This record gives structure tokens, C-alpha cells and sequence, in this order.
RNA sequence: GAGCUGUAAGCAAGCUUUGAUCCGGAGAUUUCCGAAUGGGGAAACCCACCACUCGUAAUGGAGUGGUAUCCAUAUCUGAAUUCAUAGGAUAUGAGAAGGCAGACCCGGGGAACUGAAACAUCUAAGUACCCGGAGGAAGAGAAAGCAAAUGCGAUUCCCUGAGUAGCGGCGAGCGAAACGGGAUCAGCCCAAACCAAGAGGCUUGCCUCUUGGGGUUGUAGGACACUCUGUACGGAGUUACAAA
RNA sequence: GUGGAUCCUGAGUACGGCGGAACAAUUCCGUCGGAAUCCGGGAGGACCAUCUCCCAAGGCUAAAUACUCCCUAGU
RNA sequence: UCUACCCAUGUCCAGGGUGAAGUUCAGGUAACACUGAAUGGAGGCCCGAACCCACGCACGUUAGUGCGGGGAUGAGGU
RNA sequence: AUGAGUAGCGAAAGAGGGGUGAGAAUCCCCUCCACCGAAUGCCUAAGGUUUCCUGAGGAAGGCUCGUCCGCUCAGGGUUAGUCGGGACCUAAGCCGAGGCCGAAAGGCGUAGGCGAUGGACAACAGGUUGAUAUUCCUGUACCACCUCCUCACCAUUUGAGCAAUGGGGGGACGCAGGAGGAUAGGGUAAGCGCGGUAUUGGAUAUCCGCGUCCAAGCAGUUAGGCUGGGAAAUAGGCAAAUCCGUUUCCCAUAAGCCUGAGCUGUGAUGGCGAGCGAAAUAUAGUAGCGAAGUUCCUGAUUCCACACUGCCAAGAAAAGCCUCUAGCGAGGUGAGAGGUGCCCGUACCGCAAACCGACACAGGUAGGCGAGGAGAGAAUCCUAAGGUGAUCGAGAGAACUCUCGUU
RNA sequence: UAGGCCCAGGCUCUGGGCACUGUCUCAACGAGAG
């Protein structure tokens, strides 16, 4: 990484994730090059706010048809930062 | 001593098979398991030309080599048990004895023991019976790597005297897994060759 | 975005597979004359 | 010079006459693998060291460069041998490493079937194939030649000689050259012997080491000795004719 | 240009044996040898003489020729 | 990556029976022999599940599937 | 096209009521019945690669059907310092600098590197979602490393400490047989909470269901092996050594030593737990509440432990480890306290309709657990927990073929 | 679920005797699948 701002992607608004939300838990996409502490340190510059834990996760690209053409998704780093007693990432949701 | 070439004439398990060119042999004998398929293999330099295993009964023929062109390597199957049938564990004797007793081309033989161990009855029924036909007879005492180095003198004291070995004969001490007593194996047999 | 077959045989890899194919003359022909014809898939 | 956001839909959101989309020249960026070259490896991945930078109270983390082998040039040291030498280390190297155009050409190795109604050589065939080297072309090249003349005068390619001479179980078959007609068209440089300078062994001399003039030749030339002639206002050239 | 008193014109080479290779034989390569050098040599199937041409054992040279994976214009 | 043979490292084999060598005890033998016990727990040992069998024998049909037979601590299977 | 609406459509147990729906034998629910149970059960490999969950779907596909599916389409779903692999080690084997035999293509081979199917190495019990659970949440731990810190105890090249690439030890291993000690597990008596039957008769020694609990660390314990223990000399083991030898004495019959399954308190005023049980939630039904929680008998194919005895064929190696000095050495050790801990895999099937093979199956598929009665038994028969009714039917009951029964 | 016995010789082979039976004189009925 070289700025923060190219570690995380774009947060993930699912039924899981808005669950998650509120236990003081943030799921983000991730570059899939970073590793646990680089996503950490991002969420501390980027939002100004304490991290207790990350947990990542690798997805495999799914394999998807439209019409006569076949081929497969992109792979996906998944990232769920848990906050600790302190403020809260405003995602706008 | 500085073998330079080496290959596999015939195995044989018949008189008739039995290589001619008269060049000098010198025979192999021991128990079914002990290092003598490793012991050519130790002295000529190669991994694996007489192919060897943790298995008793991996050689089952009457294998010959030709080293540098002047001599044979005979290589025979070990007596004890040997993981196969009973049958066939008493032919390798037969093959053996018969080839030991004829054969004027057999310079001498030479028999490995273990040395962690005193040598088994067979192994003193094979001494007496190599001294019984007059033959000259090289002791190797191989596996010295798996005794510390302060005790091969008090192995190799109870070798010598289960085996009751006449003091002419000399006892090597020997080790195929890091080639100790190879130029003193060497210069025996080249000894034992001309005289 | 592809096909894999086997991508746990070791055996098939280090037999058929590229870093072999490429350790001898024969094997870069294998891959000069794969190209050549213009293949998808190079070895295995 | 008026529309545009590929295929190619749709569906949104936008750009453009203060000139877009588009076409051409020159640049910038160029993840990872791959000769792949920091080490390893099941190609698209793991694991490192050094210097600097970001960050932490510090450990941990991140970024940017460098780190293969061989060869050459040196610089030191320098195993055996003291120097030397193998070597080691250090540096400087847009060096070379691989690819391909299933084509063309140089060199090395090199079949068998087939046919000869059989098979004895031969033929197939120096073909297929394999290995090495390249270049835009490539070896070929300016007579110790042809040959028998009123001689031609480097090499290469086409026509003809000729399917002839010749070689051939002289059988299958293989197979020339010179003359003549054309395409293209230039030939040169060094060594050697002599002169001048310095050194290095030798006693000066001598004698080789080098550097500058010298000279490229056969009905011999050069050196050498002596004459004119010059060093320019003339000639030649990066395509051999030194070189640029 | 005049001469031509005196030196040079390409060393284990030119040629010979020794074997295979190749195949009087023929050459290749090795295996031993081994000259001359202007009044000097080499050739014209052999050798022996006449005449006729040339000058070996140093190097560099475009063009005419071969082929096209490609690009352009066409048939 | 089938198949033949081989190498390194793991792993599996319900139960039941038989009873070797040796040892002790005695008798007994000069003493060994032997005798009898007791102990002992050996074996390509016996019966027999799991497991294995180019072992027959069908079958239906290109290797299969079933039905007998055999081995089942070993020349054992994986 | 013909054969021809022919042969097939394989085991093996289903029946009815209700629902949905255009349509039901085949889908969902209920009820009874039936089958497996050393498995047709639980978990977890290899291998597969989204097959997993929710909603939609009726082209195609599924030996019949289909409202259903391992099928189609949209969204989702896989969280690790402690599990397995890499910043650890080596086997077989592979690559093999230098090197050797070569005229050469080549062949042989050492140092070294790579290479698990083996060795080292730190976490347990509950709860939770439609889909993840020794990864998330709760509660209790452990391992390695680092100091802005706080204490304690030492030592100043007289020396506290750190200690090797060298010495020694260790990791370190087979089979068979028979004792012993425990524990998983399996069945009686207390106790708890339900019940009192309508078909003759039971307040009855009646019937039903339940009857517990981690790692960690503070204890003590079976048992086991012992090296007999100490002193000197010793230096041998290339240097050295207080270490290991090796000698010489002395005491030794039990001192000492090193390893131990399990049990007791703590973890836990915590959890789980028969059964009660809402609002109505989106009327699934959960949320929520919660009793007793012991003794006795029997007992391993598991642990002590390859511990003991017998045998030969002696059943890997290396690192991590422990020591000894050589050596380094002015600042250090031991506690707290505060911190740091990366990458890869993680869904689902795993005796299967997800794998392999497929005449297309009724086949094959390392391993761990594998209950009761009758039993020598994991055989056999019926059952427990748990799973399943297998994927064309209806009905007739001729010849004939095959598998059975009787004579 | 789970071996037929006895008397012999020859080392497993040939025997012999008994038991027993749809192997048949000679077939009949019943069950299931087609």
C-alpha cells in the first residue's frame, strides 16, 4: 500500500453486514494484496476512530453465462473490522 | 582404488550361467538383512548398483560385477529368515554352497556380521564351514555408525571371540553410511587378489 | 477465469507440467511446436 | 469540423463549436509469470538480506532501489611457491544468455523403405531427420588460371554445349566442363626486405622491442643508388579502395 | 624516370614415406619425415626433353543471384 | 495416474482351539534316555467373521455381477 | 425409415387424511405401518469445485410424472497467535557447483539445496444464524517476542551473566504372549417431576421421563524403570572441560533419581438439564422459566505402555532439546505491568444421486467411535441413538423360463 | 448362523459300509419375478 485509500474498496451492505453493524462491525472489499495489519492501520487513518480486531477472508470468483459465452467473476478479500469502545464509522447507509 | 568402471554381467542362479574369462572373484556371505548388497556399493562409488532395502530378501540371484575389468564382484542372497517362501530360502543356500565348492576362480570370500550384536549361530556355521573347504575368509564388522565411538573396541572384541576368528584373519570395521574402512577393505582385498 | 484439472495431482505437474517441459531441449520443442500450432493451454 | 460515451443491447448519468468522438507522428504509465536472473517452486506463487524512507515507547507492519551465472577490463591481495599463480575480494561493462519465418545459406552427423522384376555393387541420397552458426542475404572472389589461339583474362547467375563426354552387375540409371550468347560490372591493403626515433640485452658496434615513413609485384617487381615530379588548389572518401 | 653493384618476395610449407580413411590406383585425415627460394619455382596425365601460360604457402571487397513470417497497391 | 516389479513412511487383521522348545518337581535311569505331572506359550499351526483371491462356476455382456471354493500372524492385506 | 408402439423402464413397503396448485400416485404436513443398526448411524479424509442458503422458475435435463430436484436464474454465504501447511527438521527420490571416465553427444558422482506419507510445536467448555463455530460471543487459559514502565536480587574486565558450527547425552522407534492399575462405556438402589388408566383387574415393591460438566494449576497417588549411591584419580572422548567415559576405593539390601493412567478442590453463587411454556412473529412456534443432578454392579478393542517376558529379521534420520568447557562479556538476571502476533485452507458431499467407475449399476472408496437382549463373537435374529421406505404404475393370477416351499 | 458319519489301506488317493434325499420310476401342487 501506498495511500490508505487504495486498501479499502467499497463497504458491504448485506442482511449479514446491517446485522454485524450492530455489534460495532464493519465489513469492507478489500484490495486483495493487503494483509490484516494494513487494513487496520487504513481504518485508523481514513476514519479516525480505535480498532480492536480485523478477520479476513478469501472468495473465489463464481462462474457466471450470459447467453452462449461462459467465464468467472472476480476474486474478492472481505475484511470485518470490530471498533472498540470509541466512535462510529458513519458509512451513510 | 579408483574404480572407474562398473556394470552388472549376468545373475545367475545355475553352474552353467556362471560368467568365463578367469579374471579373480571374490564372494560375499552374511546374514539376510546385514549391509553386503551395500558394502559393493560403498566400495565402487555407486548408489545403488547392487540395489539394496530394509526388506530381508532383496537379492535373490547370484549377481556378478565387473570392476575396472580385471576382477568380479559376486554378490549372493543372506541366510535367516527372509521374507519369502521356505522353498525358496533353501535353493539360495543349495546355489550358494555349490558355487563356493567349485569355482577355482574364487580368490576369497568375504563375510559381514553386525557389530551392535554378537554373531548368530548361523554365522559361526558359515565360519566353520568356509575354514573347512580351506578358503581365505575377510571378516568386515559393518553398521559401526549406530555404536558410539567409544565402544567399537569392546563390540568388536566379543566379535572376534564368538566367531572364534583365527588371529591371521583380520576383523575391518566398517560403515557403508559414512565410508569408514573403505581403503583398509580395499587394500585386503587387493592382498588377498595377487597373493 | 479458466479450466483446471487435477490441481492437487503433484505427479501430473512435475511430469507434464511447464517448469518440466522446460528443463530440457525436448520439452522446449514440445512448447516452441504447442505454440506454433497456436494452442489455448501450454502443458499442464 | 458536429456530434459523442466500442462490439451492443438496453437502462442511467454525462461531454462537445472557449471545438469533443475520430485519424497520424512523438512521448508517459506499463500489475504478475516467462531467458527470469536474490533463494525456492507444482509457470501466474511463497520466503529473504542490504541501504534509505513511513509508522510504533519498542517488537511486529509498509514503500523505493540493489542482490543470479559466465565473460572481458582492471585493482588489490594473494592457496600451491616467496613474488608470481589457482583463487578470493573489489569495482567498471545497454556484454551474452532467450525467441522466431514450418522460408532462403554455411558447417557437422546422417537413415530405411523402394528400384535394379530376384539379389552381388549401385539407386533411393548426402534426401528425410538431428546438432551448431548466422545475414538481410549468405560462403564465392581478382590466376604459381583456362588452354594451344590473331588467344581470353576476378567472382556469381541465365541460355547453349547436352541428357553429350564420362561413370555405371557399364544394366537400371547417374551425369560434367571449356568454347560461344547475355545480366552485372571497380579492385585493393599488408608481411617481407630499407629509413628515423626511443630502450634492452649486448662491450661501442651489434639487435630486437615498439612506434612513424616504405612497398605490393611475373613478356618480374620492389628495395637499393641517382634523376626529375610533389606536398595541393588537384584528387579521393566512410560501400572494399587506412581512416574519419 | 635511369639503372640493377648488393638484399626481399609469405617454413616442419611445397614434396616424400606410414596406416586406415578410402578404394601407378584416388583423395581425406591423422602418423612419421623432410627442400628450394630469381640464374627461383609451378603447371599443360603420367616420366624424359622442347615450347606455352602462371607466381603458391597473408587479408578485405558492392552489383548481377535465393527466399518471403510480415506491410502497401492491385490482378 | 493402467499394468509388472521395486523403494521410503503410516496402518489393519471379531472370536474360539491346539499345544513345541525350555524350566521345576518327583519317580526312574550310572546318568542320559525316558515316565508322569505342573509351568510354559512356539508355529509360511487348526476352525472361523472383517479383508483378500485373472480359484472355479454361472450370468449378462466388455469388466462387470452374482454362486460355490481357498487363505485368513503371514510366502499377509492396504 | 424397418424391426415397433416391440424389448426394456432392477431391487427394496406402503396406506389414508389434509394442503398447495391450471393440473398430484410421484411435492409438503400429519398419522399408522415397514427396513438398517461393526450400518443404510455419528466425524473426517482423499477427491470434486459452489453442487451450500433464500426467493423465483416451469424451455431443456431427471428410464413414468412433477407444483419437486444435485436442474435453471437472481441475490447471498466460508472470520484462527493455539486446527492443518509456510517464515522449523529429515526419508525414498530429484536437482546435482567443483570433480572423474570420456574424441564427443554423454555417463558417474561429492558438498549443498528441494522434498511428508514421519519428527518439533501454544485452548478449552458452553451459546448463537437461513447458510461459518476447538475461528464469532461469554467465561476462564496458554505460547513466542518487545519495553514508555514499576519492583526484587547480583556484579564492575578481581567479574555477575551469555554461553558453540566443538565434546557428551537425547530425540529414537519391531513382533508375539500373559499378568496388573485405572477410565470411556453399559445396567440396579436413593432422589426428582409426571401420571392412575375404562377392555377383565391394578395407591400398586403401578407406569413414564431425568438423574452432569472442560482445558489450565495447586495438591497429594497407582504403578514403572531404576544406573545401586557417593568419593577420589582422570586427564582418555583431537583444544579444554566440573560433562560423558575409564580406573580405585567407600557406603551400600534403601536412600536418592526420573517418569507416571487416574482421583480430590479449584474453573463453577457458571453452564447444562425432564418438563412447563407466551406475546402473537412475519401466529414457524420460539422468546422466557426450570426440579433432582448421588451411590452400587459390570467393564474395555482406550490409557499407564511396548511397562514386563520371549525372539531375531535389531524394527529411519535430522532438527528442536540438556549439558561441558572453548569463547563473548559492563551491565545484567527474576518478577510483575503495558503491548505485538503475518500468509494459505475453512461453504457443501465424503459408503455418496457431489468422489471413482461407469453397459450406466445393487459396483468401488485410508482412517476414528461403533449400544442392548439372546450370544465365544464386530457371526445371526429382533431392537436403541440415529437414518430410511431406494426414483414407472394399475390387475390378471394361462403355457413357458428363473429363484423358492412341500410331497 | 453354523461340518454328514464309520471301517480301511496306501499320503492326499483309491476304497467299502451306513445315513439321506425329486438325481429318477414320474411327476403334482403351491409362492414370487417376467
Amino acid at each position: 500500500m501506498k495511500d490508505p485509500r487504495d486498501v479499502l474498496k467499497r463497504p458491504v451492505i448485506t442482511e449479514r453486514s446491517a446485522d454485524l453493524m450492530t455489534e460495532k462491525k464493519y465489513t469492507f472489499e478489500v484490495d486483495v494484496r493487503a494483509n490484516k495489519t494494513e487494513v487496520k492501520d487504513a481504518v485508523e487513518s481514513i476514519f479516525g476512530v480505535k480498532v480492536d480486531k480485523v478477520n479476513i477472508m478469501n472468495y473465489k470468483g463464481k462462474s457466471k453465462r450470459v447467453g452462449r459465452y461462459t467465464g468467472m467473476t472476480s476474486r474478492r478479500r472481505k475484511a470485518i473490522v470490530k471498533l472498540t469502545a470509541d466512535s462510529k464509522e458513519i458509512e451513510i447507509f | 582404488m579408483k574404480v572407474t568402471k562398473s556394470e552388472i554381467v549376468i545373475s545367475a542362479v545355475k553352474p552353467e550361467q556362471y560368467p568365463e574369462g578367469g579374471l579373480p572373484e571374490i564372494a560375499l556371505a552374511g546374514r539376510s538383512n546385514v549391509g553386503k548388497s551395500s558394502f559393493i556399493n560403498s566400495l565402487i562409488n555407486r548408489k545403488n548398483l547392487a540395489r539394496t532395502s530394509s526388506k530381508p530378501g532383496k537379492t535373490q540371484t547370484l549377481n556378478f560385477y565387473i570392476i575396472n575389468d580385471e576382477l568380479h564382484f559376486v554378490d549372493v542372497p543372506g541366510y535367516g529368515f527372509a521374507k519369502v517362501s521356505k522353498s525358496e530360502r533353501e535353493a539360495w543356500g543349495r546355489m550358494i554352497e555349490t558355487y563356493i565348492t567349485t569355482r577355482e576362480e574364487l580368490k576369497a570370500v568375504v563375510q559381514i556380521v553386525d557389530l551392535r550384536h554378537a554373531p548368530s549361530n548361523d554365522d559361526v556355521q558359515m565360519y566353520e564351514f568356509l575354514k573347512y573347504y580351506g578358503i581365505p575368509v575377510i571378516v568386515i564388522a559393518t553398521k559401526a555408525d549406530k555404536i558410539p565411538k567409544g565402544k567399537w573396541d569392546k563390540h568388536a572384541k566379543v566379535v572376534r571371540q564368538t566367531l572364534n576368528i583365527d588371529p591371521e584373519d583380520e576383523l575391518i570395521l566398517f560403515s557403508s553410511e559414512t565410508k569408514k574402512g573403505k581403503d583398509e577393505a580395499w587394500g585386503a582385498i587387493k592382498k588377498m587378489i595377487n597373493r | 477465469m479458466k479450466r483446471t484439472f487435477q490441481p492437487n495431482n503433484r505427479k501430473r505437474s512435475k511430469v507434464h507440467g511447464f517448469r518440466s517441459r522446460m528443463s530440457s531441449k525436448n520439452g522446449r520443442l514440445v512448447l516452441a511446436r504447442r505454440r506454433r500450432k497456436g494452442r489455448k493451454v501450454l502443458s499442464a
